[PDB]
């Protein structure tokens, strides 16, 4: 079920059995790494790339156009985020509701979804820690937080 | 004999010139010396499959395996047509890796150099223009296990007639049996 | 049913469960080539797309992103592809 | 049963079910067992042979012995195989 | 939160058995599920079973025979010693004459006759009778 909520939802993707690209498909793996590179300039996060290039090139999946996904492309090429995108998503929710919250100092509620964002953030942040994604003296400081994000 | 088109070990030609002496008159075809001149192979092999049928099996280098697999149905129609009786597959040379057991500075194993992942591979590339869409691997009551794969029914026009001659090479060259199906649409 | 036989189902049967739950799993969505009148070429809309696509000729929209499936606009030939 | 020198060491020998092979012990008293006649393939008469399936009381409870006396006929050339 | 796939394996076998079915379907696969399957397999408890084949981990569909009573799974495996085994014995079995007790030795996968047979002990996967 969720980590902090009581759902038991199952909705999520299958992918087919066959890995092979479409005959379609004509599109060979260097120009589809420079269309990540440019929606990537762009700005994009590989969340968002990934949907672009799905919804209206298809690619499906860049993993078996390529042969790697689009977060390794990025790194490769140099122009990978700084911060993790679900760390930095995390963070941007957490800055939201704690504005919020110090200018609504009634909403209970508001500090209890505050109290369970903060918890993910440092239980993703120790993860990334431990694979040497984030350096070992990282920290996420609410006090200089917003600065990071938005 | 000229055998410029066939990179080795380092020694071994095995009296199997006819492969390079026939990719030599397909020199001078038709729209092919434009894919061609450039990729060879390595080894071939005239195994006994079936009853009397012989087929051939030819070994490539991996990425000189794509660029045949982008033009394969061509070249072994005539070269089905010019060694008449017999069937021509295309396979990889794969280079397994042994496991390394608890027996100088070694590196890490790559996990496509495992036996497994060469069986699926070469298992790929035998059927090349049907594709696999499933696979059935069924225990006989005997500790004995029968693989049965299923084919793309898009392609049973093309190959329906070789699966005899891909069981006994997937037999002779990895050492497990399967069996080949054309399931109705999914 | 005692002697129900759980690996050859019907194709009615496969296609009626969820898309997970299957014996071996496989999406309910595809792909498409969209036509638009007024153009002359096409685009490869994917069937559940969640983004406003634009021909990139004629800056027209193609399909609307809704809860499930996007919604091609009006009438504009779409054909299924490759199954 | 077959003690080491061989002979049968044993009141009866129970039987058991044909469809869930299981023990039809000797106070189940929903425990049937039916004979269905053959008839010749000339003419159709009953030809003084049977068929002999014996269903336990779970199966008989369970509301299955229906299809698993119809599948049993199945396996033994009754009626249809496609019916 | 599935922190065991041979017990849950086990178990959906056990009550598809005691519900009168013919065939099961064990929903995530690994080998050591294949080679348990195999010892029942060869000592006649079960049919004949098939794997299907996704490219994440497997399924496999056993035809059951109406022969099985209890195939249960000791939930840590145990590391048993050749003169612990006949106290496993009694705990487990329900005679000395049928039943067995399945341990992962570094010879294989196999029942507690076999493992005697050929002076090993090892940890132990589960039982069936």
């Amino acid at each position: 079920g969720r980590m902090h909520a009581p759902g038991k939802g199952l909705s999520q993707s299958a992918l087919p059995y066959r890995r092979s690209v479409p005959t379609w498909l004509k599109l060979t793996s260097d120009d589809v790494k420079e269309q990540i590179y440019k929606l990537a300039k762009k700005g994009l996060t590989p969340s968002q790339i990934g949907v672009i290039l799905r919804d209206s090139h298809g690619v499906a999946q860049v993993r078996f156009v390529t042969g790697n996904k689009i977060l390794r492309i990025l790194k490769s090429k140099g122009l990978a985020p700084d911060l993790p995108e679900d760390l930095y998503h995390l963070i941007k929710k957490a800055v939201a509701v704690r504005k919020h919250l110090e200018r609504n100092r009634k909403d209970k509620d508001a500090k209890f979804r505050l109290i369970l964002i903060e918890s993910r953030i440092h239980r993703l942040a120790r993860y990334y820690k431990t694979k040497r994604v984030l350096p070992p003296n990282w920290k996420y400081e609410s006090s200089t937080a917003s600065a990071l994000v938005a | 004999s000229a055998k410029i088109v066939k990179p080795n070990g380092e020694k071994p030609d095995e009296f199997e010139s006819g492969i390079s002496q026939a990719l030599l008159e397909l020199e001078m075809n038709s729209d092919l010396k434009a894919q061609l001149r450039e990729l060879n192979i390595t080894a071939a092999k005239e195994i006994e499959v079936g009853g009397g049928r012989k087929a051939i099996i030819i070994f490539v280098p991996v990425p000189q395996l794509k660029s045949f697999q982008k033009i394969q149905v061509r070249l072994v129609r005539e070269l089905e047509k010019k060694f008449s009786g017999k069937h021509v597959v295309f396979i990889a040379q794969r280079r397994i890796l042994p496991k390394p057991t608890r027996k100088k500075n070694k590196q890490k194993r790559p996990r496509s150099r495992t036996l497994t992942a060469v069986h699926d591979a070469i298992l790929e590339d035998l059927v090349f223009p049907s594709e696999i869409v499933g696979k059935r691997i069924r225990v006989k009551l005997d500790g004995s296990r029968l693989i049965k794969v299923h084919l793309d029914k898009a392609q049973q026009n093309n190959v329906e007639h070789k699966v005899e001659t891909f069981s006994g090479v997937y037999k002779k060259l990895t050492g497990k049996d399967v069996n080949f199906e054309f399931p109705e649409f999914q | 049913p005692l002697a129900k036989d759980l690996l050859h189902p019907s194709p009615e049967e496969e296609k009626r469960k969820h898309k997970k739950k299957r014996l071996v799993q496989s999406p309910n969505s595809y792909f498409m080539d969209v036509k638009c009148p007024g153009c002359y070429k096409i685009t490869t809309v994917f069937s559940h797309a969640q983004t406003v696509v634009l021909c990139v000729g004629c800056s027209t929209v193609l399909c609307q992103p809704t809860g499930g499936k996007a919604r091609l606009t009006e009438g504009c030939s779409f054909r299924r592809k490759q199954h | 049963m077959q003690n080491d020198a061989g002979e049968f060491v044993d009141l009866y020998v129970p039987r058991k079910c044909s469809a869930s092979n299981r023990i039809i012990g000797a106070k189940d008293h929903a425990s049937i067992q039916m004979n269905v006649a053959e008839v010749d393939k000339v003419t159709g008469r009953f030809n003084g042979q049977f068929k002999t399936y014996a269903i336990c009381g779970a199966i008989r409870r369970m509301g299955e012995s229906d299809d698993s006396i119809l599948r049993l006929a199945k396996a033994d050339g009754i009626v249809s195989k496609n019916f | 939160v599935r922190m065991n796939v041979l017990a849950d394996a086990l178990k959906s076998i056990n009550n598809a058995e005691k519900r009168g079915k013919r065939q099961v379907l064990i929903r995530p696969c690994s080998k050591v599920i294949v080679r348990f399957l195999t010892v029942m397999m060869k000592h006649g408890y079960i049919g004949e079973f098939e794997i299907i084949d996704d490219h994440r981990a497997g399924k496999i569909v056993v035809n059951l025979t109406g022969r099985l009573n209890k195939c249960g799974v000791i939930s840590p495996r145990f590391d048993v010693q050749l003169k612990d085994l006949e106290k496993w014995q009694n705990n487990l079995l329900p005679s000395r004459q049928f039943g067995f007790i399945v341990l992962t030795t570094s010879a294989g996968i196999m029942d507690h006759e076999e493992a005697r047979r050929k002076h090993t002990g090892g940890k132990i996967l589960g039982f069936f009778f």
